[PDB]
């Protein structure tokens, strides 16, 4: 696992330089970027479950083969699992939220996941899908613009957040295909 | 690749004998039914195609999901993979059924196969739906009392019924 | 490093869809590593790779090789690279090589490799100075790494003459290693030709009188028998 | 990902997650904070049964067992002994595969590390006949392994890639075709999903397989199988052998290389998008200018042994077919 | 190995094919010459042993050095007669084998390949054996068609070592 | 042609070696079917311009459209009824020698090669061809064996154009 | 390749026609006639070496020059080659033996040979004399009433003797 700052140490360190002013600048960048990124991050994980339940909802409520008799939501149990997985790949984007780098998700979600999905025999496609609604939903609720819950925040600029967090839902999404 | 003879005649060497006259007299029984095998096999081949587009038609109606964008059914080369697949699962169960012992069937078809439909997302467990829907089918055909002496079959029905859940026991 | 240089091209059977659907006959069978043969038929792509490249009377039990078959059989090669190291294997070279004049060992490789014949007498010469430079492995090389070989053959399959016979015809094309068979019409000239062959001509004799004349009814007798 | 950043080759592995360590470090029963036995009894979960997946249902069943961890009844230990006795990790593990499996599951859940000789698989199974079930489970937590790495205080761990616990070089491959990464679990992986023994041929004949790590290319791949020769009959034509024995080591050394998706789709012959046999839709490689419709490779996973000197060669053709390698290991 | 039905199956499936009317027919064909190939078979098995030892008899008689050869090859010790059994033995399995089969599969499978390697290595003559194949020919006993389904693999062998 | 003689002859010169014993058993099963192929084959020449007359007036009856259509391709002239009856002439001809040969080899020959290309290139379809092979199968009035032998090669023909 | 029965649906077809009554009943008789035929091809097959060994003692002896030096038999390779030319005519004359028409030993044997023994300075004269050597030899071993009953086979000896001709008229 390694935040912004391992990242620079690592590239600086096969670099087997110091950090410098120019690396240090554009960290600088992201301490003043910081509190933005907390009250982003409290979006996310605040009605996170919420999150969950459209986006599955509206996995099975376009694509109605997942529920019919023999599809891979079709059992109770199968369900369960189906809405834990959706909660365990948002929880590990709300890290790489926090983290600002990728590599809690790229070293512990993302890796293995392609051949746990394909050896279950999980569409990958419909995964994909739900890892969408979880994108465009995440971005509507950190921009303030959901239509149920519009919460107070001072007013401001965050376009290269939500640049970030749909870079790691794509990545998500291109990782099951 | 053995038939029903080869195989007691490996096992017969194997253990450097000769075949023993209680072995010869239960083949003279297989030999003396043979008749029923061919027919069979051919009630089969007859109609053969005919079998898979059906069991395709009620694959793809009971199961929705294939057809659709994102799923394997959907694209027109898979599609076509699709019942492919199908018509040459057929084509080796009626092998076996002629050879009377699942050696070609598990050899050339069969093997490995599980892994594959691993490597290309397949819901292979849909695939042993498909298989279950051809023999159904192909039962019903073989079970067909007309153009042919009336008799006793159960014995090789269950014959044919093994292979077919050899092939949906292998790929899931 | 001075390419292969363009030739022209012919137009023979290799290169049509000829549909043959649910094909009836003149497929070789097919002998190929991908079906998982047991020991038999093992045994069959073996003998049959050898005729194919050797082919009939060359393959013999001293020209036959035991190492690159217990590599084949437990599975350290490919059939293409059984192939190759077939042709390099020099009891090939003694009988099919040091006799033939280099234009000639041309048509025995692009064509008991491929299953093609020539398409001109470019094709031989162009392919005759990259084996008369390169060496004969160089040349083996551009024939198997060809875009063509893979097209067709790929990793594991013994080649066969392509299209010798159509599906409606009997004839065809004469099988390749009846027509290409090693020694060249003109090979011997250059040494003493073969001498004491007459015992032959004796065994067999007809006189004069004997013979048809024309107008004869008996000349056209076969065609008779043959109605 | 890569060995050289970051300098640990072990993360990178796929087994940086499991570093964590959960040792109980509070004496005397606790009655009420309920929060480190709440994650210590995660913890057991988690490596117990393997990150499989356990339901409010499913937490009925070892109820009792849990408030027995929550008092001075069970070490953890003796309450991981608890968990694997129990209706749930029978119907997983036992039930669904063969004890060969079940032996090398065991050691995955309980030790961490695989079983390196066929002498372990021996000691186990024969428990398992003389007695049964229970005994076979109590042979593996009674016995100075455990008692020595875990000292029934620590929930169990993966050791078997350390280097520290004693085991053959081959238990370190064979310890990472076990675990796969943090997602892949016992239902999950497909070389171990219910049934199938994980190890067979590898397991028994102490085989050390290399390591395709987790993700890329070579994330979904799994070994073709070999059969013996004319002796005990078997297919020849399934895979590479491992060994590559004669004169070819001419040319440079062998290499082993596995190719890891092979696909119709896939395949293209070097120029992209799909090449069409005949005018109208006929996709498979035409055999004698005849249609054939069987698949251009025919099953997703071929090796390749290759010398040295047609490395390149070799390394172009895969990557113009669209495979993909999984691991490269100089034979 | 090589049947009259993994032949025609293996065929069709090398023309990707469904068994057509014609495989069958040759199936046919093996059940209905099948019966006499048993009758045979049996035969054979029922007096297996004396056409071994009049076989080895004969070897014997026809080459009177074999039993006189101070040579370990040779039947001229306690062991080459035993060994010499062994081999004649051999033959007759296989033999037995192809009549129930109904091709020479298990012969060209378990004995015919590789032979000339054997035989030029132990200094094993390829006569001694024809010999034995001979008296075995003459002394099976079998009438009609059974005798042409012995008598067909038997000189089939012979055709092997000649 | 694919016989089953010819395909044994092809498999044994595949394999370089004289034909044995499982050949002839194929060539054995091929002759003892051969008279019941025979009583077949003459009973379909026997009445076989009924039997076109009746399959092109059925798939007229069945297709009401074809009479109907105005276009090169349809029966709706004087022309498309005389190649109509025509083609189905050539189906039953077809069948009636593979009767008398013993596999469908002269179909797959004369008939099956590139046929989905006429139907492609010419507007054919399989449907009207296969309700013309329908009729003739409930109406040839075979009996027994030789409507077996008969039925499977219609059959055939009905795989091939589904 | 044809046999005896495409050859006849073959000019039949390639006239568009069907059978007519005459020729089917010819057919029949063919078919009436075919264990003979089937016995004279097991009565070569199962003498084949036999007759190849013996037709070439006899050839070298009366024609010395060839195994001599200089000759075609007098190199060792040559000579197994020369051995396994006449093992191989004589199995194209057992294929036509069985398919009754001179189908297979016209296209893939007979067919460009005389041409071959004249590029490679072999006497196909002394070829044709081999095989009026082999010709002998396999009659004689046709006409052998031991284990089959007794009958009337001049038809088919004077037929297989016509392939023995065709053989010795197309290498000179
Ligand atoms: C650390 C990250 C991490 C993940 C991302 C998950 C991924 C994951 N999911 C499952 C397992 C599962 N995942 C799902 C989920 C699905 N149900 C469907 O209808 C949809 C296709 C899909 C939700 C979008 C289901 C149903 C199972 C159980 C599958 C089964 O048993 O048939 C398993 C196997 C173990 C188990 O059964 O729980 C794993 C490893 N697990 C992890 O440890
Ligand atoms: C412990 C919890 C915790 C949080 C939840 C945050 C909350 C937080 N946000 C800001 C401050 C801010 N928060 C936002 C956020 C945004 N404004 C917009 O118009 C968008 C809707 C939204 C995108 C995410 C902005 C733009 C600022 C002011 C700019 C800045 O301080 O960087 C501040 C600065 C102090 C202040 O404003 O009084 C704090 C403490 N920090 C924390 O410590
Ligand atoms: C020699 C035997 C032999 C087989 C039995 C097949 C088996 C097989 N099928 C596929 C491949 C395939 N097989 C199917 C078939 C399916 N479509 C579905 O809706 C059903 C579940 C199923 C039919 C019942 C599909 C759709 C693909 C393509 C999968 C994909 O690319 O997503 C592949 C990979 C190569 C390819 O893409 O063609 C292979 C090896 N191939 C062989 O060589
Ligand atoms: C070359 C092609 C070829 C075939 C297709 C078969 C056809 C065939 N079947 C039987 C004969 C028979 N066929 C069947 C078959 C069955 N009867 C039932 O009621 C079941 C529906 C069905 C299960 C398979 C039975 C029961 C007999 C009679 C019993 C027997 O002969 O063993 C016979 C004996 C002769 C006769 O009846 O006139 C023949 C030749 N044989 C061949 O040579
Ligand atoms: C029983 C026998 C036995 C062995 C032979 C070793 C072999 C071995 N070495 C390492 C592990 C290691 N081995 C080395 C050694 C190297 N450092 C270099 O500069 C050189 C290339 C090389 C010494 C010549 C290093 C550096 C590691 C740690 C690698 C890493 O974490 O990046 C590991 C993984 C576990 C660990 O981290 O310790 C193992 C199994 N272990 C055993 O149990
Ligand atoms: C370049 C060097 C080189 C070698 C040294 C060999 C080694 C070798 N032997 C075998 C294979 C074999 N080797 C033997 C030999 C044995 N029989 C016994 O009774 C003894 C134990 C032993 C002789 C002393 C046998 C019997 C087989 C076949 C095994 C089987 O199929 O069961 C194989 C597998 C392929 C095959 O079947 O041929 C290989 C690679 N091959 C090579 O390429
Ligand atoms: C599967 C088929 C099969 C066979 C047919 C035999 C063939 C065979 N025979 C021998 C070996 C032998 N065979 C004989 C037999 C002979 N004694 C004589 O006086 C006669 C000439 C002749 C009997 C007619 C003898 C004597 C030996 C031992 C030779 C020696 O060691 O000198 C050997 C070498 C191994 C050994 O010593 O046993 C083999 C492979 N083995 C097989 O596996
Ligand atoms: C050897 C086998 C063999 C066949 C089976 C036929 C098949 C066939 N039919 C046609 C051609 C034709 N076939 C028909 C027949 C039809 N009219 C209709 O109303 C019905 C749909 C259908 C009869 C059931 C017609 C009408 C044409 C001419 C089509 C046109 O020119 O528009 C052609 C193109 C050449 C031609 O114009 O004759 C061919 C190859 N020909 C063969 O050589
Ligand atoms: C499919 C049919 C078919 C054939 C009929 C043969 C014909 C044939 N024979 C030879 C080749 C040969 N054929 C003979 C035979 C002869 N020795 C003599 O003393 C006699 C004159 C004569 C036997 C009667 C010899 C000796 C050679 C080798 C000639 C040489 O290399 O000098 C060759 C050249 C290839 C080779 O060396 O094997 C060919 C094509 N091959 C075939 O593929
Ligand atoms: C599969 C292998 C196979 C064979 C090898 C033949 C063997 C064979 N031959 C005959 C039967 C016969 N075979 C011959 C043959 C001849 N008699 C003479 O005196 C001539 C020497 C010789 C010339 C060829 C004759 C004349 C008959 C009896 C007449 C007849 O049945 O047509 C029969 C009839 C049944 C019986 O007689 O018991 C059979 C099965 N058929 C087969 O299926
Ligand atoms: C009839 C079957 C069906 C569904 C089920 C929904 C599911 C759904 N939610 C979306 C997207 C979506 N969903 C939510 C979450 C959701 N909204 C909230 O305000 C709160 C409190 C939520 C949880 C209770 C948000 C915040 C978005 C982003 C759009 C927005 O601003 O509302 C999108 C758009 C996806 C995209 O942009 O690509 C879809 C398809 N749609 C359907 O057709």
């Amino acid at each position: 696992m390694l935040d912004a700052f391992s990242r620079v140490v690592v590239n600086s360190d096969s670099k087997a330089a110091y950090v410098g002013g120019s690396d240090l600048q554009s960290l600088k960048t992201f301490i003043s970027d910081g509190n933005k990124r907390l009250d982003a991050v409290n979006c996310i994980v605040s009605n996170a479950s919420c999150i969950v339940s459209d986006a599955i909802s509206g996995m099975i409520c376009e694509n109605p083969g997942l529920i019919a008799p023999g599809g891979n939501c079709y059992t109770n149990r199968r369900m369960a699992a189906c809405l834990r997985d959706g909660e365990i790949i948002l929880r590990y984007v709300s890290y790489a939220l926090l983290a600002g780098d990728s590599s809690v998700l790229d070293d512990r979600c993302l890796n293995g996941l392609k051949e746990t999905y394909i050896a279950l025999g999980v569409p990958t496609a419909s995964t994909s899908r739900a890892v969408s609604i979880m994108k465009a939903a995440s971005t509507a609720f950190i921009m303030n613009t959901a239509s149920g819950r519009k919460i107070e925040i001072a007013a401001g600029d965050c376009q290269a957040l939500q640049s970030e967090a749909a870079a790691y839902f794509d990545k998500v999404g291109s990782a099951v295909d | 690749m053995l038939d029903a003879f080869a195989k007691v005649v490996a096992q017969a060497d194997a253990r450097g004998e000769f075949l023993s006259n209680k072995q010869l007299n239960s083949l003279e029984t297989m030999i003396g039914e043979g008749n029923k095998r061919l027919d069979i096999v051919n009630k089969i081949n007859s109609n053969a195609s005919t079998i898979v587009t059906n069991s395709a038609r009620a694959l793809f109606a009971e199961q929705p999901q294939l057809i659709q964008p994102g799923g394997n059914a959907y694209t027109s080369r898979r599609m076509a993979a699709c019942l492919r697949d199908m018509e040459i699962v057929l084509r080796y169960v009626s092998y076996a059924m002629t050879a009377g012992d699942s050696s070609v069937l598990d050899d050339r078809c069969l093997n490995g196969l599980r892994e594959t439909y691993q490597a290309l997302g397949t819901p292979g467990t849909s695939v042993a739906v498909a298989i279950q829907k051809m023999k159904e089918a192909s039962i019903a055909l073989a079970n067909d009392l007309n153009g042919v002496p009336l008799g006793d079959c159960s014995s090789l029905n269950s014959e044919l019924a093994v292979y077919f859940d050899r092939a949906a026991a292998a790929v899931v | 490093s001075i390419p292969v240089l363009n030739y022209s091209l012919s137009t023979q059977n290799q290169r049509v869809y000829s549909f043959e659907y649910l094909p009836n006959e003149e497929q070789p069978k097919c002998y190929t590593t991908d079906n998982l043969p047991a020991a038999i038929e093992m045994d069959q792509i073996i003998w049959a790779a050898y005729r194919q490249i050797f082919s009939e009377h060359q393959l013999l039990s001293s020209t036959r090789q035991p190492f690159l078959e217990s590599q084949l059989r437990f599975n350290q090669i490919t059939v293409k690279d059984f192939i190759k190291g077939l042709i390099l294997s020099d009891a090939f070279r003694y009988l099919n090589y040091d006799v033939n004049n280099n234009y000639r060992f041309v048509e025995m490789c692009i064509q008991r490799i491929l299953g093609r014949e020539i398409y001109n007498h470019r094709e031989k010469l162009a392919f005759a100075v990259i084996i008369g430079s390169q060496g004969l492995e160089a040349f083996i090389d551009l024939l198997i790494n060809s875009e063509e070989y893979e097209d067709n053959f790929g990793d594991n399959m013994i080649p066969y003459q392509r299209r010798r016979i159509i599906a409606q015809r009997s004839k065809g094309e004469i099988p390749f290693n009846l027509k290409t068979p090693r020694l060249g019409k003109d090979f011997l000239y250059k040494q003493g030709m073969p001498q004491l062959l007459w015992a032959g001509p004796v065994h067999r004799f007809r006189p004069q009188e004997q013979s048809p004349k024309a107008g004869d009814p008996a000349l056209f007798l076969s065609m008779v028998q043959d109605l | 990902l890569g060995t050289v950043l970051g300098n640990s080759s072990l993360d990178k592995l796929g087994l940086d997650k499991f570093v964590d360590r959960f040792e109980v470090n509070e004496a005397g029963r606790p009655d009420g904070f309920s929060a480190d036995y709440e994650v210590i009894i995660r913890a057991c979960y988690m490596q117990i049964f393997a990150n499989a997946y356990i339901m409010e249902s499913e937490r009925a069943e070892m109820a009792k067992a849990e408030s027995e961890f929550r008092d001075g009844r069970f070490t953890v230990k003796e309450f991981c002994r608890a968990l694997a006795k129990s209706y749930q990790y029978r119907k997983r593990f036992f039930d669904g595969r063969p004890l060969y499996g079940a032996i090398e599951l065991c050691f995955k859940h309980i030790l961490g590390r695989t079983p390196d000789g066929l002498e372990h698989y021996r000691a186990k199974s024969a428990v398992y006949d003389t007695k049964g079930y229970e005994a076979f489970i109590d042979a593996f937590f009674d016995d100075g392994e455990y008692d020595a790495f875990y000292d029934s205080y620590c929930v169990p761990f993966y050791r078997g890639h350390l280097t520290t616990s004693n085991l053959s070089m081959a238990a370190f491959t064979h310890m990472f075709q076990v675990v796969r990464g943090s997602s892949t679990s016992d239902k999950a992986n497909p070389r171990t999903m219910t049934n199938q023994i994980t190890l067979n041929q590898a397991g028994i004949q102490s085989i050390p397989l290399a390591v395709v790590a987790p993700g890329a290319d070579g994330a979904t791949f799994l070994a073709p199988d070999a059969s013996a020769g004319s002796w005990q009959t078997g297919f020849s034509g399934a895979t590479k052998a491992r060994t590559s024995h004669g004169s070819r080591q001419e040319k440079g050394k062998m290499f082993r290389i596995e190719v890891a998706n092979n696909t119709q789709y896939s395949a293209v012959g070097g120029g992209s998008g799909i090449k069409l046999q005949s005018r109208s839709g006929k996709f498979y490689k035409m055999r004698n200018m005849a249609p054939a419709k069987v698949s251009t490779f025919r099953r997703a996973n071929n090796v390749y042994l290759v010398p040295f000197d047609e490395l390149s060669a070799t390394y172009i053709k895969i990557h113009k077919n669209g495979g993909s390698i999984a691991s490269i290991t100089p034979v | 190995m090589k049947t009259p039905i993994t032949e025609a199956i293996a065929s069709a499936d090398s023309q990707g094919r469904f068994l057509s009317n014609a495989e069958l027919q040759s199936i046919t064909g093996r059940y209905q010459r099948a019966s006499a190939s048993l009758e045979a078979a049996k035969q054979l098995t029922g007096n297996a042993s004396r056409l071994i030892t009049g076989a080895a008899q004969a070897v014997y008689t026809k080459f009177p050095f074999v039993t006189q050869m101070p040579g370990p090859t040779y039947a001229s010790n306690a062991i080459g007669k035993a060994k010499c059994a062994r081999d004649i033995g051999y033959y007759l399995r296989m033999t037995t084998y192809c009549l129930v089969v109904g091709a020479t599969g298990p012969m060209d499978e378990y004995l015919v390949a590789g032979l000339e390697e054997i035989n030029r290595s132990f200094e094993l003559s390829p006569s001694w054996y024809i010999a034995a194949l001979e008296n075995i020919k003459n002394d099976h006993g079998l009438s009609g068609q059974a005798a042409n389904e012995a008598n067909t693999y038997l000189d089939y062998a012979i055709n092997v070592l000649s």
